[PDB]
C-alpha cells in the first residue's frame, strides 16, 4: 500500500490546501503570525482526519474483496474554483476598503491597512471550501464500509462513486433472483393407449410430489387433478408417522401398489435417477437439515426419486440394487451448455425388461440400455416412438407405428402447459442396446461430444418416457427489491438459460412483468429467446446488425435461452444506449461481459476467481436484493456530498455577502482576522462533515438515477437552499451586528462611533501648519438589562485629575445624555467628587470641565505620557462596546451558520428528522461549547479579541440565528416541498 | 448488549458533559438495534444538551462576575 506517511503528505496538494497554504504566507511577511498559524493547524487537522479515513479505506478495501476516484478529482476542480472566486472577490471587496480611508472604532494603534488585509486573508481562508476533500474522502470510505455492512464487498473505490447513477441491473436469474435449492413439483407419463390419462387423452398423464418443501426427501407421488389444498394439508398432518399416506389418497410412489400406472413412474424414475450418479442426498451433521452435493440442476431429481423409493434412507437394500446395474464410464457424455442432453450407459441385470416395461424385439436381447435427460426442446423433436399400454398386464415399447405429428402435439402442447407456472421442464428418453450396440458405440472415432447413434438409428430406437417438472423458488426479498427498483426508474433485466415460456412465467411471478403489459404481447415485446438476436433467426449466425439490435431490444425485459458468452452483446447495447450496465455473473464465460460492463458483479460464493478478479463489487449475500440497496446506498453518497457542497456555499457565499455590506455601509467589519478562522473551523469540520454519515432520504430511492454528466449543484439547489440562505444569513448577521452595536454602544455605524468620540489638534513644534491629532473624552450609551434598573446608561472616559492617568468611568448617568456635565447631579456622586475640585495644574476646563491640554501643549512624542490624553491603544468605552457588540455578532454568526447544518440534511421540515443523526449532534454541541468557551476563557479571549457577554446579550445574539431558521418554517422550503416534494396538487 | 453501563454513563454525564459524548464513542462497535447502543445514543444526545447548557450558565456566570468588572476601572449605576 501507499505509505502512512506519503498519504498524510500527499493531501496537502490539493488545490483548496494549496490556496490555504498561500494565504498562510502572513506567517513570514511582516503580518501577525499568531492568527496564520491557525490556517496550518486547519489544514493539519483536516489532514490528519482525511489520513485517517484514507488509511481504514485502504483496509476496507482490497484485503475484504481480493489514484483519486473521478468524483474526488471533479470535486477538487470544483473547490478549486470556488477559492479562485473567493479569492477574487474579496480581493475586489479590499482594495475597495483600502481606497477608502476605512478604519475600525478599535485597531486604533494599528495601520488601518494591514487590519483591513489581514481580515481579507481571513475571510478567504474561511470562503475557500479546505474541507471539502477531506469530507468527499470521509463519505466514500463511509459508504465502502456501509456496503460491506449490507453484504456488498466493493473491490474498488471507484466502484462505490458509480453505483449511486446506475440506470439497469441485469442478473442471472438461477442463484441471483431465485434461490438454487430447485425442488420437483409436477412429473409427466407418456404412454399411448393407455387405460388412465388427463382430459381422455389416452396418452400422457401428470402427477404431483407432496410434501414439496426444499430438498426434503420424504413424500410420495399422487394425482395432480384431485389433490386440492384440503387433501394437501391432512397429508402434511402426521408426517412424522411412518409411510401410510395411501389412507387419504391413492399413493404412486409406494412400492407395495403394484400396478401398471406405478410401474411407469417408477421406470421414469429410475431412467431419470441414474442419470444422477453425480449427486447424492447428504444431512448435516450439526442439524437436522437436508442438502444436496453435486450439481445444483441434478439436485431435485434424487429427491423426487426419494419419494417413489430409490434411495438409501428408504432401504438398505438399494444399495445392492444399484450395484446390479452396472454403468459404462466410456460412453457417457458429459452435460454442458452446448449440448444441452447428457446420457449414461448401464447394464441390465435382465433380457427384455426394465421395470416391468418390455423392450421386447424379435432376433434381439437388450442387455444394456442408454439413458438420456436434457431440455425437451432438443429431444422431442428426434422422438420415434412411445410406450405403449398391451390390455391391462404389461407395458411395451410401441415398435408398431412410429409417433405421428398429432402425436408430437400430444406432447407438445402438454409441454407448454408444463413450462407455464413458472416450472422447467427435464425431459427423460431411452435407447435399449445389445453387446453388438455398445461395441459399435465403443468403436466409434467421435467423442462424447456427438454420439449421434444413440438419438438417430434406422429401426427408430428412441423413446422418452415422460417429463420431470421442477419449481425454482424466487428469493422472499426479491418482488420488494424489484418494485423498489422500478420506483428508482432503474431498469432490472433478467438473463436465464431456461424456456422462453418458463422464463417469461417465472419474471411475472417475481414481477418483472406486471398485469398491466397485457395489452400488448408480452410473449414477443419484452420476453424474447437470444435466437432472435441474429440477423437470421438461429445461433449459426453470428451476429444481427447494430443499428437495429439497439432499436429492437430496447425494450426487451427477460432475455431466455442465453448463454454465458451471449452477455456481452446486452452490455454493449444497453451501453450504447447510454444506460450505466451493472451486470452479474459466475466468471466461467462471462468474465469479459461483466468486466466491459460498467459495474461489474461477481456471484459471490457461486462465482469463481476470475469472476471475483474482473468485477467492480462481490455480492457475498449470494441475493439480488443486495444490488438494490447498493445503488440506496450508493445514491445517498452522492447526496451527502451534494447536501455538504450546498452547506459550504450557502454559508461561504453568505460571509462574503454581509462582510461586503459591512464595508459598504461604513459598519465596523463583523468579525475579526482570527475570530472568522475560529468561525470556519467551528462550521466546517464540526458540524458540516457530519453530514457525510447523513442516512438516506425518503425519496433517495424514488428520484431517477442521476446522470453522470449532471453537475452536482443542479439548479434546484441554487433557487434553494443556496441562494435563500446566503440572502437570509447575510440579512441575520448584519441584523444581529447593528443591533448589537446599538445595545452596546448607542450607534450601529462606524461614522456614530468615531464622531461620539471628543478629539484635539496640536500644532506641531518643528513642523508649521501640521496638527497632530489626540483624543482627551469618549462617551458611550449602553443598554442595561438588571434588577434594579432596564435601559440605557452612558458610560465615559477622560483624563482623570485625581489619579493623573487616563481612567475608564462607567454607568455615570441613568439615560442617553447628549453633553455629561460632571458637576450636573445627574451624574453618579462619585464622578462628580473625582472632579469638582477642579482640572489638575495645566488643563483647561471650558468645555464641560474636562481634561483637555492647552493648544501649546505639543511634543515631538507622540501619544509619550502626555498628560490631560488618553494614549492611543488605551481602550475607550467606544473600543469596549465594539469588541463586545462584534462579540455578539460572532457569536450569532456562528450559531447561524451552524443551525444551517440542521436544516441542510432533509427537504422535509427539520423537526421531523432532528434525531436522524447522532454524529451532527456531536458536531454542533462541540461547535457551541467551543463557541461560548471561545468567550469566556481568558487565554483565548486575549488573542481571539473576544469579551464574555452577559446572559441577556447570549440570547440576543442566539436568537438571530433562530430567526435563520425560518429558512425552514417560513420559505424557501416549504415551496421546495409544495412545488417537488408533493405527490398530487 | 448491557442497558446498565450506558445508562451510568447517561447519569454521570449530569456532572461532566464530556462524558456522555465518551459514552457514544466507546460501545460504537456493538450492533445498532442493540438496547446499550440506543442508550448509548440517548447518552450522547443528553451529554451533548447539557454541554451547551453547562457552557452557556459557566460563561455568563464567569463574565457577569469576573469580566464585568475590571479591577482598574470605575463603575457607577446598575454595577
Amino acid at each position: 500500500v501507499v505509505p502512512v506517511w506519503l498519504i498524510f503528505l500527499s493531501q496537502y496538494c490539493s488545490p483548496v490546501v494549496l490556496l490555504l497554504l498561500v494565504a498562510a504566507v502572513a506567517s513570514l511577511a511582516l503580518n501577525e503570525v499568531v492568527e496564520g498559524v491557525a490556517i496550518i493547524s486547519i489544514v493539519t487537522l483536516n489532514a490528519c482526519l482525511a489520513t485517517y479515513m484514507e488509511k481504514s479505506s485502504g483496509d476496507a478495501i482490497g484485503k475484504l474483496a481480493e489514484k483519486l476516484t473521478p468524483l474526488q478529482v471533479a470535486l477538487n476542480k470544483l473547490g478549486g474554483l470556488i477559492g479562485l472566486i473567493a479569492i477574487i472577490v474579496l480581493v475586489v471587496i479590499i482594495s475597495l476598503a483600502v481606497i477608502i480611508k476605512y478604519r475600525d472604532p478599535a485597531h486604533a494603534d494599528k495601520d488601518p491597512t494591514f487590519v483591513i488585509i489581514i481580515i481579507g486573508v481571513g475571510f478567504a481562508v474561511s470562503s475557500i471550501p479546505e474541507g471539502l476533500p477531506m469530507v468527499v474522502t470521509i463519505t466514500l470510505s463511509a459508504g465502502a464500509k456501509d456496503m460491506v455492512k449490507k453484504n456488498a464487498n466493493v473491490r474498488k473505490l471507484p466502484a462505490v462513486e458509480t453505483l449511486g447513477c446506475c440506470s439497469v441491473i441485469c442478473s442471472d436469474k438461477t442463484g441471483t433472483l431465485t434461490e438454487g435449492k430447485m425442488t420437483a413439483i409436477n412429473a409427466v407419463t407418456i404412454c399411448k393407449n393407455s387405460s388412465l390419462s388427463d382430459e381422455n387423452n389416452k396418452l400422457t398423464k401428470t402427477f404431483d410430489f407432496y410434501p414439496t418443501k426444499g430438498f426434503e426427501p420424504c413424500g410420495g407421488l399422487f394425482d395432480s387433478n384431485e389433490l386440492t389444498s384440503e387433501k394437501k394439508k391432512e397429508i402434511v398432518i402426521a408426517k412424522n408417522q411412518n409411510t401410510s399416506y395411501d389412507k387419504v389418497l391413492y399413493n404412486y410412489g409406494n412400492p407395495s401398489n403394484k400396478s401398471v400406472i406405478v410401474d411407469k413412474t417408477r421406470s421414469l424414475m429410475f431412467a431419470a435417477y441414474l442419470n444422477s450418479y453425480d449427486t447424492t442426498l447428504s444431512r448435516d451433521p450439526k442439524t437436522l437439515k437436508w442438502g444436496i452435493h453435486g450439481n445444483m440442476s441434478e439436485g431435485p431429481i434424487v429427491v423426487a426419486a426419494a419419494k417413489v423409493g430409490y434411495s438409501f434412507i428408504n432401504n438398505p437394500n438399494h444399495k445392492s440394487y444399484l450395484d446390479n446395474f452396472q454403468r459404462l464410464d466410456d460412453l457417457e457424455v458429459t452435460f454442458n451448455s452446448s449440448r444441452k442432453m447428457k446420457i449414461t450407459f448401464y447394464k441390465l441385470k435382465t433380457v427384455n425388461v426394465f421395470e416391468n416395461v418390455y423392450l421386447d424385439k424379435p432376433g434381439k436381447v437388450y442387455t444394456h440400455v442408454a439413458l438420456i435427460k436434457g431440455a425437451p426442446d432438443r429431444l422431442l423433436d428426434r422422438s420415434t416412438h412411445l410406450l405403449e399400454e398391451t390390455s391391462m398386464k404389461k407395458v411395451q415399447v410401441s415398435w408398431n407405428s412410429t409417433i405421428t405429428q398429432e402425436e408430437r402435439n400430444v406432447l407438445i402442447k402438454k409441454n407448454l402447459e408444463l413450462s407455464q407456472k413458472a416450472l422447467r421442464v427435464l425431459s427423460i428418453c431411452i435407447k435399449p442396446l445389445t453387446d453388438q450396440n455398445i461395441e459399435e458405440l465403443k468403436k466409434l472415432e467421435d467423442a462424447d461430444e456427438r454420439l449421434k447413434y444413440v438419438n438417430y438409428d434406422e429401426n427408430g430406437g428412441f423413446i422418452p418416457m415422460g417429463y420431470v417438472a421442477s419449481f425454482d423458488p424466487p428469493r422472499p426479498g426479491v418482488k420488494e427489491a424489484i418494485q423498489t427498483c422500478r420506483e428508482a426508474q432503474v431498469k432490472v433485466i433478467m438473463i436465464t438459460g431456461d424456456q422462453k415460456p418458463t422464463a417469461v412465467a417465472i419474471g411475472k411471478l417475481i414481477g418483472l412483468i406486471e398485469e398491466k403489459s397485457e395489452q400488448v404481447e408480452d410473449i414477443n415485446s419484452l420476453a424474447i429467446e437470444c435466437s432472435e438476436l441474429h440477423i437470421n433467426k438461429n445461433p449459426n449466425e453470428p451476429i444481427l446488425p447494430n443499428d437495429q439490435l439497439d432499436e429492437f431490444t430496447d425494450k426487451i425485459l427477460i432475455y431466455s435461452r442465453a448463454q454465458p458468452e451471449d452477455k456481452i452483446t446486452i452490455v454493449q447495447s444497453l451501453k450504447r444506449k447510454g444506460y450505466l450496465v451493472a451486470m452479474t455473473g459466475d466468471g466461467v464465460n462471462d468474465a469479459p461481459a461483466l468486466k466491459a460492463a460498467d459495474i461489474g458483479v461477481a456471484m459471490g460464493i457461486n462465482g469463481t476467481e476470475v469472476a471475483k478478479g474482473a468485477s467492480e463489487m462481490i455480492l457475498i449475500d449470494d441475493n439480488f436484493c443486495t444490488v438494490v440497496s447498493a445503488i440506496d446506498v450508493g445514491r445517498t453518497i452522492f447526496s451527502n456530498i451534494q447536501k455538504f457542497v450546498c452547506f459550504l456555499l450557502g454559508t461561504n457565499i453568505g460571509e462574503i455577502i454581509y462582510l461586503s455590506v459591512a464595508i459598504v455601509a461604513q459598519m465596523p467589519f463583523p468579525l475579526e482576522a482570527l475570530q472568522i478562522l475560529f468561525l470556519n473551523l467551528m462550521t466546517d469540520g464540526c458540524p458540516a462533515v457530519a453530514l457525510s454519515r447523513e442516512p438516506p432520504n425518503d425519496d433517495n430511492m424514488k428520484t431517477p438515477p442521476r446522470p453522470k454528466k449532471q453537475p452536482i449543484m443542479t439548479k434546484r439547489w441554487w433557487f434553494y437552499g443556496i441562494l435563500p440562505h446566503t440572502i437570509f444569513e447575510a440579512l441575520c448577521v448584519l441584523l444581529s451586528l447593528a443591533f448589537s452595536l446599538y445595545i452596546c454602544t448607542g450607534f450601529y455605524n462606524l461614522n456614530g462611533i468615531h464622531n461620539l468620540c471628543k478629539t484635539v489638534n496640536l500644532v506641531d513644534v518643528n513642523d508649521a501648519n501640521v496638527y497632530h491629532e489626540y483624543k482627551y473624552f469618549c462617551s458611550s450609551y449602553e443598554y442595561r438589562i438588571s434588577t434594579d434598573y432596564v435601559g440605557w446608561v452612558t458610560n465615559v472616559s477622560f483624563w482623570d485629575p485625581q489619579n493623573n492617568e487616563a481612567v475608564n468611568f462607567w454607568g455615570a448617568a441613568k439615560g442617553k445624555v447628549e453633553n455629561i456635565n460632571p458637576l450636573s447631579d445627574i451624574v453618579h456622586p462619585e464622578l462628580r467628587l473625582r472632579m469638582q475640585d477642579g482640572c489638575s495644574g495645566d488643563l483647561t476646563l471650558d468645555e464641560n470641565g474636562w481634561c483637555r491640554p492647552k493648544d501649546n501643549k505639543t511634543s515631538d512624542g507622540y501619544n509619550d505620557e502626555l498628560e490631560g490624553i488618553l494614549k492611543k491603544g488605551f481602550e475607550d468605552v467606544t473600543a469596549k462596546g465594539s469588541k463586545r457588540g462584534r462579540t455578539m455578532a460572532f457569536i450569532s454568526a456562528v450559531w447561524c451558520e451552524m443551525l444551517r447544518a440542521y436544516t441542510v440534511r432533509s427537504w422535509e421540515p427539520f423537526y421531523k428528522v432532528f434525531n436522524r443523526n447522532m454524529w451532527m449532534h456531536l458536531a454542533c454541541s462541540i461547535s457551541a461549547t467551543l463557541t461560548f468557551l471561545s468567550t469566556c476563557i481568558p487565554g483565548i479571549t486575549s488573542i481571539l479579541n473576544t469579551t464574555c457577554l452577559l446572559w441577556w446579550q447570549y440570547l440576543l445574539a442566539i436568537f438571530w440565528a433562530l430567526l435563520n431558521l425560518f429558512l425552514d418554517e417560513i420559505v424557501p422550503k416549504v415551496i421546495y416541498r409544495r412545488k417537488y416534494m408533493t405527490i398530487k396538487n | 448488549n448491557d442497558i446498565t453501563q450506558p445508562r451510568i454513563h447517561t447519569i454521570l454525564s449530569f456532572f461532566f458533559p464530556f462524558i456522555g459524548c465518551l459514552s457514544y464513542l466507546i460501545n460504537l462497535k456493538y450492533p445498532e438495534p442493540s438496547l446499550r447502543r440506543q442508550y448509548a445514543k440517548k447518552a450522547l444526545c443528553v451529554g451533548s444538551a447539557l454541554s451547551v447548557i453547562y457552557s452557556f450558565i459557566l460563561c455568563s456566570l464567569l463574565g457577569q462576575y469576573i469580566y464585568q468588572y475590571d479591577n482598574k476601572e470605575i463603575y457607577g449605576y446598575t454595577y
